[PDB]
């Protein structure tokens, strides 16, 4: 499974 | 016997030709599992192995929202990082991120990993520890500093040493049959001569896995200077490879192929007679 | 930016033998960025339908891809692999050789 939480931007 | 899981993801912006295009792909090892292509029909993440199919709803339709919110940061970045570094939107740019983990013959947590890069160069790296980060350049450091402010290390962490590990695991005994599985090398030699003077000797290896191996050549039982080709996969999950000497004519014995390959219970020699 | 230029495998799945249907691999490898053409030529036109992987990388950021079609060996059938990237002056060409 991929990561759960959201991903920060850049 | 080692283990991991790996997800590569692929974000493509494309100027006049649409929106950018984002793919992801899942690994357990040498085996992919998941994808997903922005293109496709489906809008959903796909199995891509016999084992996975048989995943129910509930998970799919979990890992098609996040693969989608993936792609959501992704398309933001693009821009955001045209900023950065002072690009029009006209020239295209490819960014990838690569994150997974690593057990032990042991099954237990080895390592884990979140790199990030812009147009094939390193931009920004989770250092071992999954506390910390490394900054490729200037750029970098400005979303180091952001991801640090955001305590993003934590959140990757958590999920490289638990969840990721938890799932590698389940998805090796769902897999057994095809995953915790080890092909021994099929082998051969065949001669083939070039010129008058030199004949080419080639080793084969074929139908291996995992992918890992190696073929040495050796002389009179010695080491050799000899073309060993990437190995390379079949199209039915297993694997190829084949090394090379170029051996003047009549001195044909004087060589011996080496290969080794965990599903080998030990190494095989192989000579052309 | 780092422009790599795809290296270049044309093999069969199984061992080659003469009336027993297998599948044309043409592997592309180590190249960068991700845009690509790759087809497969029977006597030098291209064959119709070469489904391809997924695409994926390399621990260099550099992508692979296997490109692949069900086929019959035979002599004096020829195949070989065409390859356009932008790293590229021109398409590159490799005969296909069931003799490695």
């Amino acid at each position: 499974t991929l990561a759960c939480f959201v991903l920060a931007a850049v | 016997g080692s283990h991991s899981m790996r997800y590569f993801f692929t974000s493509v912006s494309r100027p006049g030709r649409g929106e950018p295009r984002f793919i992801a792909v899942g690994y357990v090892d040498d085996t992919q599992f998941v994808r997903f292509d922005s293109d496709a029909a489906s809008q959903r993440m796909e199995p891509r192995a016999p084992w996975i199919e048989q995943e129910g709803p509930e998970y799919w339709d979990g890992e098609t929202r996040k693969v989608k919110a993936h792609s959501q940061t992704h398309r933001v970045d693009l821009g955001t990082l045209r900023g950065y570094y002072n690009q029009s939107e006209a020239g295209s740019h490819t960014v990838q991120r690569m994150y997974g983990c690593d057990v032990g013959s042991d099954w237990r947590f080895l390592r884990g990993y979140h790199q990030y890069a812009y147009d094939g160069k390193d931009y920004i790296a989770l250092k071992e520890d999954l506390r910390s980060w490394t900054a490729a350049d200037m750029a970098a450091q400005t979303t180091k500093h952001k991801w640090e402010a955001a305590h993003v290390a934590e959140q990757l962490r958590a999920y490289l040493e638990g969840t990721c590990v938890e799932w590698l695991r389940r998805y090796l005994e769902n897999g057994k049959e095809t995953l915790q599985r080890t092909d021994a090398p099929k082998t051969h030699m065949t001669h083939h001569a070039v010129s008058d003077h030199e004949a080419t000797l080639r080793c084969w290896a074929l139908s291996f896995y995992p992918a890992e191996i190696t073929l040495t050549w050796q002389r009179d039982g010695e080491d050799q200077t000899t073309e060993l080709v990437e190995t390379r996969p079949a199209g039915d999950g297993t694997f190829q490879k084949w090394a090379a000497v170029v051996v003047p004519s009549g001195q044909e014995q004087r060589y011996t192929c080496h290969v080794q390959h965990e599903g080998l219970p030990k190494p095989l020699t192989l000579r052309w007679e | 930016m780092i422009q790599r230029t795809p290296k270049i495998q044309v093999y069969s799945r199984h061992p080659a033998e003469n009336g027993k249907s297998n599948f044309l691999n043409c592997y592309v490898s180590g190249f960068h960025p991700s845009d690509i053409e790759v087809d497969l030529l029977k006597n030098g036109e291209r064959i119709e339908k070469v489904e391809h992987s997924d695409l994926s990388f390399s621990k260099d950021w550099s992508f692979y891809l296997l490109y692949y079609t069900e086929f019959t060996p035979t002599e004096k059938d020829e195949y070989a692999c065409r390859v356009n990237h932008v790293t590229l002056s021109q398409p590159k060409i490799v005969k296909w050789d069931r003799d490695m």
